[PDB]
């Protein structure tokens, strides 16, 4: 009391009431959410402190835009934001899932049961549900060339089905499909552009196999050169052509005009030189880094050349990856090897904008997406769609196992672990049934976002499911249940393993703390 | 446990929320408050705003775009509908309050539906399908007609259509063959597009509007260096220059000694000589005009007078480039570099004065075939010419999309009507419980002779249903509100012209927009 131990300010709660109230703060974070799952799911709009507003339907940008500082809530946030790393789609479902381990398993807690015990029964449940998802996913070891696209667009068409371009599905999925099959092998997601121009409409969109971007600064003359040509020779630079002194550590010094008058010459000759060295290459189409000089300009206009200066760097990487040059920072070896190539060349208005376009070369390890639409939130959405098929598809490049979706699995693993649970005496009995129970949360609230009578669904689910059906859920359209294999709703495996190993170890780190204790500021 | 009040949000007591239905019902009400706004400035008979900027600044305009633009609101609905409006000036440059008061009236349409117990998602499938179905229809009653040089009156007609509505009206038939014949003149054909850096629009105020009129060539606000040099040239050789009449100077960091009188006096000889050198360069090419980007010195602007030589000074590089690709010469650096190949030649230079200012500008003409010219707009008001630049700006814009697609729909709500018909017919054959949503868009189709005859003067329920009636009798889906009231109900007959882009960009703009609108149930912002 004279002489306190800690400072003042500090705030410590332990025992039973801090772990009711982490459990009761991730309900709330879970509800944050909720609605936004399943093809019947709908989108949030948050607005920030500067005013910018943010409409969106991804779990992982929503939960990032909220300002949670709860330390029991921020786990939530971040093995989404692992799941969205990791494998790019199913950031809503991990965190319900938390939340209903989470609530299924609080009534315990509250009757004094030691949280170790929770805790090792979550371990194996984890353990099973993964073992029994690898032993019955499906694969196809030598399918086709073919029926190794038909997989690849489902999957895509079952990713895009509960987003804002869910009608122009079909659409995209080939778009989507082209584009990764059109990647190298390491797969990288920066050899992919999306631009946004404003007007036009969705369907408007397009996939350039070549490379497109920007009208960039152009001074006086530049509209006095083709803007067309078919058989180009590309030369890409990091050079800057314009009217300069040589060096910012130089100084000259000299006695005599005519020296002089040869010094002002030199500066002209040297300029000349690197253009005569440019032009005598056979190159039609100029490419650079670094500022191009109205001279240079007005030089190549008066000779039916094409020049381009401070194009950007990713930009200038992705042409020379579809074309097949190479950057050149001197302009003394102007070989032909170092010249790209590409089957047209045009510049064109998109929507009140200028676009230099690329197109025909057909050894292109790359490609451009054009997407159009109304508004930048609009486009931002888009953009936003299109990377969660994206990842989609390159996981399943890499692996091609698939199961059924729409609660099918999630039912499938619940039988087994309510089966499983009936062998084992004692409290693990009851922890393991929790676990099973919690599963079936994601059908329930695609029954509950569609707006049907979840309990009959669910029954039906349960009873169809123990007769014997593997691969049955819920049918959105039809309000009953149906084959979802035949019905062609899939994913990769990867969603589901993933899912559960993030949501399992979430829920174990939040019972496993004893008390919170606050520092001052 | 006492589950007191627990912090979850940074600043969670300052911060608010909406939910369910409630946010959808505000969303509505917004949308519905924007599109009752601009309802009023659609048609020939419409009035227009007049908005007051931050700095008191006054600005008498028609245009929806640009009301919306210089609106300033808080409802992020507002903000999306400014965007689509914007987004559609883009695009087309045409119809743009038109689609926002198509949205405005489908998001109102929505809202009964709403009430009776339908999943949005229910009511944005059914807007998908009859938008689909509406635009399919459209192009089937479509004409193509023609672009050429030699025709030309059809274009005149969409032009004439175009301006209708706007205060320039009391000229439209000139600034509308004005429009037509820059466009012509600056298009390019075999590659289907036009340059607007090419066509120079500027206006000063003074005089008549109807003095304003086309140049095939340059105008510029410029006059000769020295006051007493002729004021015009008739058979005019342009060099056109990029260096100073000043002696070299090399750019990187440079110092001439001067250690002797002897150095002193070749230095002092050398500077006068470059002068002489420069203008006997010029002058030995016979040249007969020079024009410059930068500033002269008093010895070279003496010089330039006494050879019989006029300048111009302090020239912009757009101007400059403009006048290379009208008198087809080309732009050089440097003296040593002209030569006679490099010339340009007009057939008029002249200086043209005004009235009791000093202001004097310069004006190039009668050149051979040009890619460039320039309009020049008198008025007597300041937002007469504003009004006036941004008329002609949508006459342009509408005959560009002329050139890029060359078949046309009939005004006056006739293909509205014919729309919605054919979507009214086609809803009767759908059974799941769609045929709401669709006969709802087939009402909310109908809005746009509603604003006309509302605006007009007339009973809107009587006419159109009257013109309905007129047009599901016989065949004719040229039928549509008389505005002008000439006694006719006939668009192809009265010369009412619209392009097929427009429509079909309207169309499936909105509907996008309104299910963007309609996704939408839960919104937070702070207090
Ligand atoms: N056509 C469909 N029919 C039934 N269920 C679907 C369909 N498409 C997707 N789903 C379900 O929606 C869920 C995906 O939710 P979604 O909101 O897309 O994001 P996340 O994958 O992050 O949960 C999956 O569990 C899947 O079973
Ligand atoms: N002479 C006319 N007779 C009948 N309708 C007309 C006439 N001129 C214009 N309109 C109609 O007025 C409508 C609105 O055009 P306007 O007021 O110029 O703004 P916007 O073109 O941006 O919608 C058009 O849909 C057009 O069909
Ligand atoms: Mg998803
Ligand atoms: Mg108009």
């Amino acid at each position: 009391t004279p002489v306190i131990l800690l400072k003042e300010g500090t705030d410590s709660s332990q025992g039973i009431p801090q772990l009711v109230s982490n459990i009761s703060a991730c309900q709330v974070i879970a509800e944050a959410v909720r609605t936004t799952l399943g093809p019947r799911g709908m989108d949030k709009l948050i607005v920030d402190g500067r005013g910018k507003a943010t409409i969106s339907n991804d779990g992982a940008t929503i939960l990032k835009l909220l300002d949670v500082v709860h330390p029991a809530a921020k786990t939530l946030v971040d093995i989404a934001k692992s799941q969205d790393a990791e494998v790019g789609d199913g950031t809503t479902s991990v965190t319900l899932l938390a939340a209903e381990f989470l609530k299924q398993v609080k009534p315990y807690v509250e009757e004094g049961l030691h949280p170790q015990i929770i805790i090792r029964a979550f371990r194996t449940a984890t353990q099973l549900a993964v073992n029994k998802i690898k032993e019955i996913a499906v694969t196809v070891k030598k399918a086709d060339k073919v029926e190794q696209r038909k997989l690849l667009e489902k999957c895509a068409m079952t990713a895009l089905s509960s987003k804002l371009i869910s009608q122009q599905k079909a659409f995209f999925a080939k778009m989507v499909v082209d584009a990764v099959m059109m990647l190298d092998d390491l797969l990288q997601l920066k050899m992919i552009g999306i631009k946004k121009v404003q007007g036009g409409a969705l369907e408007d969109s397009q996939l350039v196999a070549g490379v497109a971007f920007k009208k960039t600064f152009s001074y006086a003359g530049f509209e006095m050169q083709p803007k067309k040509y078919h058989n180009p020779k590309i030369a890409l630079l990091n050079v800057e052509l314009e009217l300069k002194a040589e060096k910012d550590n130089a100084e000259i010094r000299v006695h005599t005009v005519e020296d002089y008058q040869a010094i002002v010459d030199a500066e002209w000759n040297i300029l000349y030189d690197k253009l005569e060295k440019i032009h005598h290459s056979g190159a039609k189409v100029v490419l650079s880094k670094l500022p191009i000089g109205d001279v240079a300009t007005q030089y190549f206009a008066d000779r039916d050349m094409f020049c381009a200066g401070r194009v950007p760097e990713e930009d200038l990487k992705r042409t020379m990856m579809a074309c097949g040059g190479s950057i050149q920072t001197s302009v003394n070896a102007l070989s032909a090897d170092v010249l790209g190539r590409c089957q047209v060349f045009e510049e064109t208005q998109i929507g009140g904008e200028r676009y230099n376009f690329f197109t025909g070369c057909p050894k292109a390890k790359t490609c451009t997406f054009i997407l159009r639409g109304g508004a930048e939130q609009f486009m931002e959405e888009t953009e936003r769609s299109l990377h969660d098929a994206i990842m989609i598809v390159r996981r399943a490049i890499k692996n091609d196992s698939v199961v059924a979706g729409g609660g099918a699995i999630e039912m499938e693993l619940s039988k087994y672990l309510r089966d499983y649970s009936r062998t084992i005496p004692g409290k693990q009995q009851l922890l393991i049934g929790a676990y099973a129970k919690a599963l079936e949360i994601i059908p329930r609230q695609l029954c509950d976002n569609a707006g049907f009578d979840a309990t009959n669904i669910l029954n039906k689910l349960r009873a169809r499911h123990a007769q014997g059906g593997t691969w049955y859920g819920v049918d959105i359209n039809n309000e009953d249940i149906a084959d979802n294999f035949e019905a062609f709703v899939w994913e990769p495996a990867m969603v589901r393993i993933n899912a559960l190993t993030a949501a399992s170890e979430a829920a174990c780190l939040i019972v496993s703390v004893d008390e919170t204790i606050k520092n001052p500021r | 446990e006492y589950g007191r009040p627990f912090l979850i949000i940074k600043d969670q007591d300052r911060k608010s929320r909406l939910m369910g239905l409630e946010a959808l019902k505000s969303h509505i009400m917004a949308a519905k408050a924007v599109a009752n706004t601009m309802r009023t400035s659609l048609g020939p008979n419409g009035l227009d705003k007049m908005m007051v900027d931050k700095d008191g600044d006054v600005t008498v305009t028609n245009d929806g775009a640009t009301i919306l633009s210089m609106m300033d609101v808080d409802h992020q609905i507002a903000k999306l509908m400014v965007e689509l409006s914007k987004s559609q000036d883009d695009e087309i440059g045409d119809g743009t309050t038109g689609v926002v008061v198509l949205a405005g009236a489908l998001l109102e349409e929505a809202e009964q539906l709403l009430d009776r117990g339908i999943h949005p998602i229910r009511i944005a499938d059914g807007y998908e399908q009859a938008a689909r179905v509406a635009i399919e229809h459209l192009d089937k009653i479509s004409d193509s007609v023609l672009v050429d040089i030699k025709d030309t009156e059809p274009l005149i007609q969409t032009a004439k259509t175009t301006l209708g509505s706007k205060v320039v009206n009391s000229c439209h038939r000139q600034m509308a063959e004005i429009a037509v014949n820059a466009v012509l003149t600056v298009a390019d054909m075999e590659r289907r597009d036009v340059d607007f850096e090419l066509i120079k629009v500027e206006g000063k105020v003074g005089g008549r509007l109807e003095d304003t009129k086309l140049i095939k060539g340059v105008i510029v606000d410029k006059d000769f260096s020295h006051p007493q040099m002729p004021k015009k040239v008739e058979d005019a050789k342009i060099a056109i220059l990029t260096c100073p009449f000043e002696p070299p100077k090399p750019k990187t960091k440079h110092k001439l000694d001067v250690t002797s009188v002897e150095d002193y006096k070749a230095l002092q000889k050398y500077e006068k000589e470059k002068f002489e050198e420069m203008i006997q360069q010029i002058k030995e090419t016979g040249a007969n005009l020079a024009i410059c980007q930068w500033g002269f010195d008093d010895e070279a602007n003496h010089l330039l007078l006494q050879n019989n030589l006029p300048a111009v000074r302090w020239v912009g590089g757009p101007e400059i480039e403009l006048i290379a690709i009208a008198t087809g010469g080309r732009i050089v650096p440097r003296f040593s570099e002209l030569t006679a190949e490099k010339l340009g030649f007009a057939g008029l230079v002249q200086e043209i004065s005004f009235g009791t200012t000093k202001d004097k500008m310069l004006v190039i003409e009668q050149c051979k075939n040009s890619r460039a010219v320039t309009i020049f707009i008198r008025g007597g008001n300041k937002m007469i010419i504003e009004e006036a630049k941004r008329s002609l700006h949508d006459a342009l814009c509408v005959i560009r999309n002329l050139i890029r697609d060359n078949r046309v729909v009939y005004g006056g709500g006739a293909a509205e009507i014919s729309c919605a018909l054919a979507v009214s017919q086609e809803a009767d054959k759908c059974p799941t419980l769609e045929q709401y949503a669709m006969r709802a868009f087939a009402d909310a189709l109908e809005v746009i002779p509603m604003a006309l005859s509302e605006n007009s003067g007339m009973n809107p329920i009587q006419t159109m249903t009257e013109v309905r009636a007129r047009q599901v009798k016989e065949m004719n889906p040229a039928l549509g509100i008389d505005c002008l009231h000439k006694g006719t109900n006939d668009m192809k007959q009265q010369h009412v012209i619209e392009t097929l882009i427009g429509k079909k960009q309207q169309i499936s703009l909105a509907t996008q927009m309104v299910r963007m609108i309609l996704k939408i149930d839960d919104i937070r912002k702070p207090g």
